[PDB]
């Protein structure tokens, strides 16, 4: 998250971060959302490749062991059939998956509250994005889960030529592209959090930015709708 | 082939480390792709870059 600040720890206890196996210990790549005791919401691109992931629910810090972690391993992983990773633009960046054990549920971890089927949010809504991808071009990975407010940008807006154009669909949300707040690498995967009726619930997964660079005026982050996908989350878990 | 192809790190916000062959200054070298769109010049390796074009 570039132009962000650090979070309260635990203070968004559905962010999950993804980690692939490397040697006998575990690098972070990706961002995800706690949906289900044994399920996470990612992004198709984080997981669409053979690699052995586990997910780290209760996590703040990246390499300090604080107690309120718990380290999962991935059992099935779900991506959906019409993505395409020749073609980010074309939507469906979107993944589930299920965890070798449950974790427990506790003031730390906690399920991510999805929007009703078809949400659209009005044009500048209020919501966050989180995660521990880049603060800077050519950084590291952040220690420590940041946050920054990212405003949507409605479709109409977002699809005009200044902004994103065609590139954008329906079935995404933009949010940003203020020129100082944005999702950087090792944000992937991971939600946009939007106070919607009292609750923040999870209304994006982040997807890409533009080839330019995670932080742009007028290109801003893309994440995938998540109301879009209700029907097809429901029932991957009732059958897998 | 591929070892001339342009680094690419492409539009997805994952964090992957890999690496490319530099033209400027000649050797296989580590960028952070993306996680989507690349292309020919993106090693999962070091050694593989090297077996590849070196």
């Amino acid at each position: 998250v570039v132009g962000g600040t650090e979070a309260q720890r635990n203070s968004w206890p559905s962010q999950i971060s993804l980690q692939y196996r490397s040697g006998s210990s575990w690098a972070h790549t990706c961002g995800g959302t706690l949906i289900r005791q044994n399920w996470v919401m990612t992004a198709a691109h984080c997981v669409d490749r053979e690699l052995t992931f586990r997910v780290v629910v209760g996590e703040h810090n990246l390499n300090q062991n604080d107690g309120t972690e718990q380290y999962v391993g991935v059992q099935k992983i779900v991506v959906h059939p019409y993505w395409n990773t020749d073609d980010v633009a074309a939507g469906y960046d979107i993944a589930l998956l299920r965890l070798a054990q449950s974790v427990t549920l506790n003031s730390y971890v906690q399920l991510g509250v999805l929007p009703r089927a078809g949400t659209i949010l009005a044009n500048n809504s209020p919501c966050y994005i989180t995660g521990w991808g880049l603060t800077r071009t050519n950084g590291q990975l952040a220690q420590t889960l940041q946050q920054a407010y990212l405003p949507t940008v409605d479709y109409a807006i977002c699809s005009s030529s200044s902004y994103w154009g065609s590139t954008v669909k329906n079935s995404m949300v933009c949010a940003g592209g203020d020129g100082v707040r944005s999702g950087c690498q090792g944000d992937s995967g991971g939600p946009l959090h939007c106070l919607v009726n009292g609750q923040y619930a999870v209304h994006g997964v982040t997807s890409f930015v533009s080839r330019l660079g995670c932080n742009v005026t007028r290109k801003p982050t893309v994440f995938t709708r998540v109301s879009a996908y209700i029907s097809w989350i429901n029932n991957v878990i009732a059958s897998n | 082939s591929i070892c001339s192809e342009p680094k690419k790190v492409g539009r997805c916000l994952g964090y992957f480390p890999r690496f490319y062959f530099d033209s400027e200054t000649g050797k296989c070298t580590p960028f952070i792709y993306g996680g989507c769109g690349g292309n020919g010049n993106n090693f999962e390796t070091l050694h593989q870059c090297r077996a590849i074009c070196r």
